RNA sequence: AGGAUAGUGGCCUACCAUGGUUUCAACGGGUAACGGGGAAUAAGGGUUCGAUUCCGGAGAGGGAGCCUGAGAAACGGCUACCACAUCCAAGGAAGGCAGCAGGCGCGCAAAUUACCCAAUCCCGACACGGGGAGGUAGUGACAAUAAAUAACGAUACAGGGCCCUUUUGGGUCUUGUAAUUGGAAUGAGUACAAUGUAAAUACCUUAACGAGGAACAAUUGGAGGGCAAGUCUGGUGCCAGCAGCCGCGGUAAUUCCAGCUCCAAAAGCGUAUAUUAAAGUUGUUGCAGUUAAAAAGCUCGUAGUUGAACCUUGGGCUUGGCUGG
């Protein structure tokens, strides 16, 4: 039915980035597979951690089902955590906000479109203003 | 001894000699001379298109009597006037005068086959259309 | 071509990085340094292909920004940095100690040794001349300049750099007899003593050298590095296999037995 | 660019396409073992005739020579790992004496009819394609699965089908619900 | 050679040959199961005409 | 000897000698020629190819000349000319996709004007910015791997297989036929969802849905020989057409056009061209030269090729490592 089973192997205490990485084994008969979120409850109460201090990515689900392989770090705390992280492993456990920005397209466009401008903005759109005296 | 050298030091006149007469292998010496390059309708292509002048027909050899339907086509690529057959019953009335047609070799490899007198190639598509889809009602000539 | 080149494909990389085809494009490229292009090993293929601490080039550089890793005693950033053979890597953090010496599969081996060990070096002497000013000087072979040398000490000689001040603490005299390892070639990895020294004027000399097991190679002067004064007396800790090596059907009886 | 992935093709057709006597024999064993096509047994004879010339090269060698002996054991251990070699029959000699029925023997079509999982052959495949086999606690669903010897033992349904212990399947829950 | 013609004559047998329609027959098994079918055919109950065996004997 | 160069050097200059290469093929021409690692085929020996994932070289429309800099004769730097070519208020100004995508043209011949720096790495004053380098997806039957398109029953009916048996008549278990009858199994697809990812798609897992004509319907070529498989039926009648080659077609065509049936390979099959084996039809291995193609009319002869035999043998002594047994 249920049963969850949390295997972990070749595991290594890194104190350079102040976490502990290992390879996450899965056991799951009778389900589809462990969600991420559910597997970080579960993981900061074998090894009593915070949650905030799991991450865990990389999973997939073996032929036949009932069985998933990953990766996951704990780290000493949630401070030494949001230092060493991706930003987007930040925003998947909601720790984090995703940064707005333009397309690729618009943000290139524009700064091609600032290099033809020496000196302030200010300067050369006043400039370009008296100009076309319209 | 074979009148040929076997000296061990003899490999320059061995070497020489092989490269002089492999100029009597025909299949050879129209690799290197570039004949299909300089010579072949085609140029060296397996395939060239080209524009219908006209449907005339071409007699068939001895002991055969028949009308082989053809068609005159001007290459596109270089301008030179082929004659092609056009194959199965009645195909020929796929192919209309100012017709783009793709053409394809007999695939005797330059010489011409069968009854068939001066003939090299076949005609395989026309107006972009496979010739074989219209004899088999797969598709329509656009027109 | 216009400059020097500033990428390396991964293809043309050194084969002794380990590295895998299809991870990407480009390969990491080796910074100007103490050791060769061809004959180092970047700090960044050490601490995410070998240790395995990093899980990609971005965890590397963000353990070295933090002035954890020290080659030979002083804190290095660059990740490219082109770390080479005796080389001193020190992590106090995790408080480990490593050296950079050749196994007998021609690879840098995982060399762990201990934190005295790690309070010194040997450097094969390049060349002796004189400087400025009438002054001696003993190039080793990662770029290191110790002036006032012992004037006993020759080219092909092995000094045993103190690692903190820089200076000679003593030195071994290239002769027949002395431990050598072997850091170029296909015998590279090998250890064992030279039998014969064959000289060649205006050409390459050759060393004959003879294994543990009375294996005899041969190889050339430039890939020659004294190690010790006599057999069985290294003066750094070996790494695990002795410098010893062993034939596929000897590795494959020796790998049967164990499992 | 990044570095090429190697490939290569894993069979080989005859010189002679039309041959009544090898055509008799592929289709009579073709029957025999329930393959789908021809290139299921040209598939075996590339890769045992590539086998033949690997075996050639050594037995031309003087005997004791390194290369013979390190390779000649390792190429007859992996044979006889597979079952396809018989334990008495380690001499590099009974090795060119191999046949392809030896080879169709240690697929899991076969293994499966044998021991009696099914009805006939043709039953294997079908069971196979249709994830109901599992060796060890992995499904298997390629026929041409090699079986090893010691992977032998270990073929049975698997835990999660139905008729291993499974479930009841999609007919059969649409029948028996209403 | 002389070469021309009369063009009329073009796809006569074609044309004039009568239409007939495909009989809507059962389909032939595919992939493995027509393996087995032929096997069967030709190693099984085998059709031999005492040593004069054909494979599309004509009604005759 | 000097000048110039970062530096050697006819690299250039002054003066002076007459040298330098070449039938062991110089020099010149061609190349549908960038070189190599390598590719195809391969008993051996070979033949053909290598624009193209790596290395080296060369170029940035064609030349030439330069600035900056350690490094460029750089071209997503400049100057000038040639060929194209853009705006103009007619005074002037500005160009270089053999970078990514895309367009035109050319052609037998080749994909999206997409997303991203998350990975691989590179650059910068740099832990932070940038990167059409690179990665992701789109198109994609270039090639390559694995591999569905059905499986099993039940009855019927037949034969063999046996057994009760002399055959007879049966019991009965192995195949084949069933518009002759069932209940099982599953993924293609779709889908909550989770995983995957920078974010997605897809894959892998997986609720619910998803197979009887299981229309969820395999095709491409052939059926005289080579070459496997029709002397079937209809049509035409040296016409139309087929036919790599040999050949087929003039009223029962084994060859055309069709229907049926069958053969071959099958998610692939056919055609054109090139190339390799077959080719011992380029032959060193390994061809042939009286008559099938082929000994110069005959001698001489330089280069080339090739050149008789002969100089410490035998014996003796110890001598290690191996291999029968
Ligand atoms: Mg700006
Ligand atoms: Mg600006
Ligand atoms: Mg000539
Ligand atoms: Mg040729
Ligand atoms: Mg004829
Ligand atoms: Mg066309
Ligand atoms: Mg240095
Ligand atoms: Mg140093
Ligand atoms: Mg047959
Ligand atoms: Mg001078
Ligand atoms: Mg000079
Ligand atoms: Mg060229
Ligand atoms: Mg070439
Ligand atoms: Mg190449
Ligand atoms: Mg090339
Ligand atoms: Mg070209
Ligand atoms: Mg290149
Ligand atoms: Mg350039
Ligand atoms: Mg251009
Ligand atoms: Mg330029
Ligand atoms: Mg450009
Ligand atoms: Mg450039
Ligand atoms: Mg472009
Ligand atoms: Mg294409
Ligand atoms: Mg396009
Ligand atoms: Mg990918
Ligand atoms: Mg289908
Ligand atoms: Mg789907
Ligand atoms: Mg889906
Ligand atoms: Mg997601
Ligand atoms: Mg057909
Ligand atoms: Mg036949
Ligand atoms: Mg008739
Ligand atoms: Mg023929
Ligand atoms: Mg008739
Ligand atoms: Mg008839
Ligand atoms: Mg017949
Ligand atoms: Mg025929
Ligand atoms: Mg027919
Ligand atoms: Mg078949
Ligand atoms: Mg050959
Ligand atoms: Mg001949
Ligand atoms: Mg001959
Ligand atoms: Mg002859
Ligand atoms: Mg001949
Ligand atoms: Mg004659
Ligand atoms: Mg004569
Ligand atoms: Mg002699």
């Amino acid at each position: 039915s249920d049963a969850v089973t949390i295997r972990t192997r070749k595991v290594i205490s890194n104190p350079l980035l102040a976490r502990r990485q290992f390879v996450i084994d899965v056991l799951h008969p009778n389900r589809a597979n462990v969600s991420k979120d559910e597997l970080r409850e579960k993981l900061a109460e074998i090894y009593k951690a915070e949650k905030d201090a799991v991450s865990v990515f990389g999973f997939r689900t073996q032929f036949g089902g009932g069985k998933s392989t990953g990766f996951g770090l704990i780290y000493q705390s949630v401070a030494d955590a949001k230092r060493f992280e991706p930003a987007y492993r930040l925003v998947r456990y909601g720790l984090a906000e995703k940064v707005e920005k333009a397309s690729r397209q618009q943000r290139k466009q524009k700064k091609n479109r600032d290099k033809k401008i020496f000196g302030t903005q200010r300067r050369a759109q006043k400039r370009a203003a008296r100009r076309n005296a319209d | 001894g074979k009148g040929k050298p076997r000296g061990l030091n003899s490999a320059r006149k061995l070497r020489v000699h092989r490269r002089n007469n492999r100029w009597a292998d025909q299949a050879y010496k129209a690799r290197l001379l570039g004949t299909a390059f300089k010579s072949s309708p085609f140029g060296g292509s397996s395939h060239a298109k080209g524009i219908v002048l006209e449907k005339i027909g071409i007699e068939s050899k001895q002991p055969n009597s028949a009308i082989r339907k053809c068609v005159r086509v001007q290459l596109i690529k270089n301008g030179k006037k082929v004659t092609a057959f056009v194959p199965n019953d009645g195909c020929l009335n796929f192919v209309d005068e100012n017709d783009e047609v793709l053409l394809a070799g007999f695939g005797r490899r330059g010489k011409a086959k069968g009854d068939i007198p001066g003939v090299r190639f076949k005609v395989v598509k026309v107006s972009g259309v496979s010739l074989l889809a219209l004899w088999k009602e797969k598709k329509e000539k656009p027109r | 071509a216009r400059g020097p080149k500033k990428h390396l494909k991964r293809l043309a990389a050194p084969s002794h990085w380990m590295l895998d085809k299809l991870s990407g494009t480009y390969a990491p490229r080796p910074s100007a340094g103490p050791h060769k292009l061809r004959e180092s090993l970047p700090l960044v293929v050490f601490l995410r292909n070998r240790l395995k601490y990093a899980l990609n080039g971005r965890e590397v550089k963000a353990i070295m920004m933090q002035q954890h890793v020290q080659v030979d005693g002083k804190v290095r950033t660059d990740t490219t940095y082109p770390a080479g053979f005796m080389d001193v890597i020190t992590l106090e953090a995790t408080n480990e100690h490593f050296r950079l010496v050749y196994d007998v599969k021609g690879k840098f081996a995982v060399h762990r040794i201990s934190a005295e060990e790690a309070a010194y070096k040997l450097g094969k002497v390049k060349k002796v001349q004189l400087g400025k000013k009438g002054v001696p000087y003993v190039v080793t072979h990662d770029g290191r300049t110790i002036r006032y040398p012992d004037p006993l000490i020759r080219a092909n000689d092995t000094v045993k750099i103190d690692l903190a001040t820089g200076k000679i603490d003593d030195f071994i005299k290239f002769d027949t007899g002395r431990l050598v390892m072997v850091t170029g070639g296909r015998n590279l990895g090998r250890v064992g003593v030279i039998v014969h020294r064959e000289k060649h004027e205006g050409g390459f000399d050759l060393v004959h050298i003879k294994d543990a097991l009375e294996n005899t190679f041969v190889t050339r002067l430039s890939n020659v590095f004294v190690i010790g004064t006599e057999a069985g007396k290294p003066w750094v800790s070996l790494p695990k296999g002795k410098g010893i090596k062993l034939s596929i059907s000897e590795e494959r009886d020796r790998r049967r037995a164990q499992q | 660019p990044r570095a090429p992935r190697t490939y290569s093709k894993t069979y080989s057709v005859p010189k002679r396409p039309y041959e009544s006597a090898r055509l008799d024999a592929e289709l009579k064993l073709a029957g025999e073992y329930g393959l789908k096509n021809k290139r299921e047994i040209y598939r075996i004879g590339f890769q045992l005739s590539k086998i033949r010339r690997a075996a050639r090269d050594l037995l031309t060698r003087d005997e004791k020579d390194p290369k013979r002996l390190f390779e000649g054991n390792a190429l007859i251990r992996r044979l006889v790992r597979i079952g396809v070699l018989s334990e008495d029959k380690m001499k590099l000699d009974y090795v060119l004496a191999l046949k392809p029925e030896d080879f169709l023997e240690r697929r899991l079509q076969t293994q499966v009819f044998k021991l009696g999982l099914a009805r006939s052959i043709h039953h294997a495949r079908v069971l196979i394609t249709q994830r109901h086999i599992a060796v060890g606690k992995q499904i298997v669903n390629i026929p041409s699965f090699t079986v090893r010897l010691d992977s032998q033992k270990h073929i049975d349904f698997a835990h999660n089908s139905p008729y291993g212990g499974g479930r009841a399947g999609r007919v059969k829950r649409k029948n028996q619900g209403k | 050679g002389k070469v021309h013609g009369s063009l009329a004559r073009a796809g006569k047998v074609k044309s004039q040959t009568p239409k007939v329609e495909k009989q809507e027959k059962p389909k032939k098994p595919q992939g493995r199961a027509y393996m087995r079918l032929l096997y069967t055919r030709r190693f099984v109950n085998v059709t031999l005409t005492n040593g004069k065996r054909k494979m599309n004997p004509s009604p005759a």
